[PDB]
């Protein structure tokens, strides 16, 4: 019953954050304090859309 | 004897006419009820033969701790 539309590999190319979990945990509080707006926008998009293919940007 | 114990024939005539009318309506109603019961059991769109389903008020429309659902 139809096909599943998946994004291409080049649509999933992004600069990755390659620090370990301890580094993230050390700066978790300041990360939440400073980068709150894009994180909240992405989380809102993820919840309303309910689809990983609609919140890639 | 006729004056004291019995009545005229028109009385019995009209009485049995009324009885016949009543019985005919009852027979027609019985047949119609059978047909209606058959149809509404086959289709299920009538008031009778309604079987319960799951109430939609039990669903929780809130964030579920995961984005997808
Ligand atoms: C004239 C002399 C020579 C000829 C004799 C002829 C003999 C005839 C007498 C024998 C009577 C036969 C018994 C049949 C009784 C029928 C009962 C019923 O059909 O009558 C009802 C009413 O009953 C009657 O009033 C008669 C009831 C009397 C019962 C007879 C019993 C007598 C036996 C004697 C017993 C003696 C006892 C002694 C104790 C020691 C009628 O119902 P109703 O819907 O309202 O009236 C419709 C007609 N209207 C509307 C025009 C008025």
């Amino acid at each position: 019953p139809g096909i599943v539309e998946l994004p291409t590999l080049e649509d999933l190319k992004v600069q990755e954050v390659k620090v370990s979990s301890s580094v993230l945990k050390a700066a978790a509080h300041h990360y939440g304090a400073q980068c709150d707006k894009p994180n909240k926008e992405f989380m809102l998009c993820r919840w309303e859309e309910k689809d990983p293919r609609r919140c890639l940007e | 004897i006729a004056r004291t114990f019995y009545d005229g024939p028109e009385k019995n005539y009209e009485k049995t006419m009324a009885i016949l009318q009543i019985e005919a309506e009852k027979a027609e109603l019985r047949l119609k009820e059978l047909e209606v019961r058959r149809l509404m059991r086959a289709r299920g769109d009538g008031p009778w033969y309604q079987y319960p389903t799951i109430d939609k008020a039990l669903i929780d429309h809130s964030p579920k701790t995961t984005p997808d659902n």
